[PDB]
């Protein structure tokens, strides 16, 4: 009945009219202020903007995403990660 | 399995959240350096003219 | 405004938005406005910015389109500080925050903006305003400066 | 597939 | 509410 495109754009429908979408988006940027996660990434981003910024983009941001994922607190990366399963498994049926 | 359904979207969803930060601060960050080099630039070629 | 403003700082307008105007449709929305206007160096509160973009949506999209942006950021750079903008510039010049520009600083700021200079050239434009004779140049002479007019 | 969300 | 930078879909 419900393809895949379908659940994703209800999930997200749900996850921001829940008010899901901020509070987990809140956690997050606020674990990541609190390991100076931003500040590391901010340099990461500027230092990789350089040596040459081509300023037609985005090709450098899935080289910087990669050291940010594995960047990211286990304690951090494993709360949020919890906190969303949370959400679905209320939401999701059967 | 709705448990494999979860889990793919608890991972999908994850990813997102972070995509987002990254999007966010690299947006921050680019203003930053268009203004600076806006004010290098400036004062740069105003000394190399006195 | 048209007359105020140098074509320097018309570009810097034009320059601003494009960076974010990523539909390329001539509208930003908020945060690509926020982000837009950190660029020409100035950091709105979030409610100051809403204000902003509900003043001139005719539509009620929350959108801004370039020409109002053009006009209200006009406006915005014609009240700079003029010795706000020096000391901000100085703080970049000086990125190893030694308190003064050396030859390495300058040299540094040359290679970013892709100008061909002789280092001989260089080491000229900080001897023309080193008046303490270290060989470096720091605040107030970097003011002295750009205050010559 | 035939997944049900709320 | 959710920005571009979020790429769920
Ligand atoms: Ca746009
Ligand atoms: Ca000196």
């Amino acid at each position: 009945t419900m393809d895949t495109a379908q659940l994703k754009s209800q999930i997200q429908q749900y996850l921001v009219e829940s008010g899901n979408y901020e509070l987990i988006s809140n956690e997050l940027k606020a674990r990541l202020l609190q390991e100076g996660w931003v500040d590391k990434v901010k340099d990461l981003t500027k230092s990789e903007m350089n040596i040459n910024e081509s300023t037609n983009f985005t090709q450098i941001l899935s080289t910087v995403e990669p050291k940010a994922l594995e960047m990211v607190s286990d304690s951090t990366r494993e709360t949020v990660l919890k906190q969303i399963r949370e959400f679905l498994e209320e939401i999701v049926d059967t | 399995y709705r448990k494999d359904f979860i889990d793919t979207m608890t991972r999908e969803l994850y990813d997102a959240f972070l995509h987002e930060r990254l999007y966010l601060i690299y947006m921050d960050s680019r203003a930053e350096l268009k203004r600076n080099s806006t004010l290098k630039k400036k004062f740069f070629e105003k000394w190399q003219a006195s | 405004l048209n007359s105020e403003l140098l074509e320097e700082q018309k570009q810097e307008i034009y320059e601003a938005f494009s960076l974010f105007d990523m539909n390329n449709d001539g509208f930003l929305d908020y945060h690509e406005l926020k982000v837009a206007m950190k660029a020409l160096g100035f950091e709105l509160p979030k409610r100051e910015i809403l204000d902003l973009i509900d003043e001139y949506d005719s539509e009620g999209r929350h959108l801004m389109k370039y020409d109002d942006f053009y006009i209200v950021m006009g406006e915005k750079i014609l009240k700079r500080d003029p010795l706000d903008e020096i000391k901000r510039a100085f703080q970049l010049f000086d990125d190893d925050h030694t308190g003064k520009i050396s030859i390495k600083n300058l040299r540094r700021v040359a290679k970013e903006l892709g100008e061909t200079l002789t280092d001989e050239e260089l080491r000229a434009m900080i001897e023309e305003f080193d008046l303490d004779g270290d060989g470096e140049i720091n605040e107030n002479e970097f003011i002295a400066i750009c205050t010559d007019s | 597939d035939k997944e049900s969300i709320v």
